[PDB]
């Protein structure tokens, strides 16, 4: 394959989560790399491509219980509750493909890496009400 | 009718305002895109899965990553920056060599018309060392994002040469 590592050089954060899936509700373990605005996830530390991709645009971060993994939070979008987020996930030919989530379930090892990833997450975001013009505007049309 | 297309291009070329020309029908202002926009258009009977990839210098190490599938690039110049006309023919070339890139049609936006002395077409043509490239499909479409200039006009060189 190709190595696209330089994208990930020098992150704002990285380590190993669990991470809920789409459509379907899985749990995969995964190594992400936050940088640049950008949320990258890997299968392995030792891929040089990314497994997904989140751009970070006017999404929140809340806290969430879950019945059976320990310190989860959830990234969604305020303002467009029940809307797909902008994503895209590498399928087994490594095609590249849009994402199906309307959020984003992630658990952490321990209460202190959970604090430690929101706190990181929360100051990449990307704000601005281009965002929000987009998707009101893509909606009103939908068809 | 269906069609992939990966659209590329250095930072401020014009890309995503195209994307939502056409998508939304309107000019809107835009800001860096710090990872992708991706749109499906319908036009003239093709749908045009359409994949935006920031163009900032940190993100284009990743461009490769979009590659597969790939049935149209879209490249997008802006056609008043002559000091970074050089960096976007090297970065079109590394695109099209690349072997998931092969097949791949070549539409050029030839973008921002409107500016005054902005390159035209046969310019393009020529800084963007297409001349020499004679076993590619590649077409250079003057545009103006803004105003919607030739952005039709290439979506239908796109449907009458794709195979
Ligand atoms: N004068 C003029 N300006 C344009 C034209 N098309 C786009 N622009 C402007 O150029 C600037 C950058 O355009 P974008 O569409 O955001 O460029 P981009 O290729 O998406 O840039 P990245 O997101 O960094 O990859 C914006 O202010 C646009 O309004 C055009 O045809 N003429
Ligand atoms: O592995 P299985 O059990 O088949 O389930 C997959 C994984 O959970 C994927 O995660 P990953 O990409 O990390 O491998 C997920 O993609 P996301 O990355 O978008 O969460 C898919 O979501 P949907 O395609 O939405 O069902 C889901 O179908
Ligand atoms: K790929
Ligand atoms: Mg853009």
């Amino acid at each position: 394959g190709n190595d696209l590592t330089h994208t990930f050089f020098n992150p704002d954060r990285e380590g190993w989560l669990l991470k809920l899936g789409g459509r379907v509700k899985t749990w995969k373990r995964r190594w992400f790399i936050l940088t640049d605005n950008c949320l990258y996830y890997f299968e392995y530390t030792t891929d040089k491509e990314p497994r997904g991709i989140i751009p970070l645009e006017n999404l929140s971060i809340r806290e969430v219980e879950d019945p059976r993994k320990p310190n989860c939070f959830e990234l969604y979008n305020p303002s467009h509750k029940g809307q797909v987020i902008k994503a895209c996930k590498t399928e087994a030919d490594g095609r590249v493909v849009e994402g199906n989530h309307v959020v984003y379930r992630i658990s952490a090892p321990s209460p202190e890496e959970k604090e430690e990833w929101m706190k990181s997450i929360k100051a990449s975001i990307s704000r601005d009400p281009f965002y929000d013009m987009l998707a009101t505007r893509k909606r009103r049309i939908a068809n | 009718g269906s069609m992939r297309i990966l659209m590329l291009g250095l930072d401020a070329a014009g890309k995503t305002t195209i994307l939502y020309k056409l998508k939304l029908g309107q000019s809107v202002t835009t800001i860096p895109t710090v990872g992708f926009n991706v749109e499906t258009v319908t036009y003239k009977n093709v749908k045009f899965n359409v994949w935006d990839v920031g163009g900032l210098d940190k993100i284009r190490p990743l461009w490769r990553h979009y590659y597969t599938g790939t049935q149209g690039l879209i490249f997008v110049v802006d056609c008043a920056d002559r000091d970074r006309i050089d960096e976007a023919r090297q970065e079109l070339h590394r695109i099209i060599n690349d072997r998931e890139m092969r097949d791949a049609i070549i539409l050029i936006f030839a973008n921002k018309q409107d500016l005054p002395d902005a390159m035209k077409p046969h310019e393009i043509q020529e800084k963007l060392g297409l001349t020499r490239i004679r076993d590619r499909n590649w077409y250079v479409q003057p545009s103006c994002a803004t105003s919607g200039d030739g952005l039709y006009e290439g979506l239908t060189w796109l449907t009458s040469n794709y195979n």
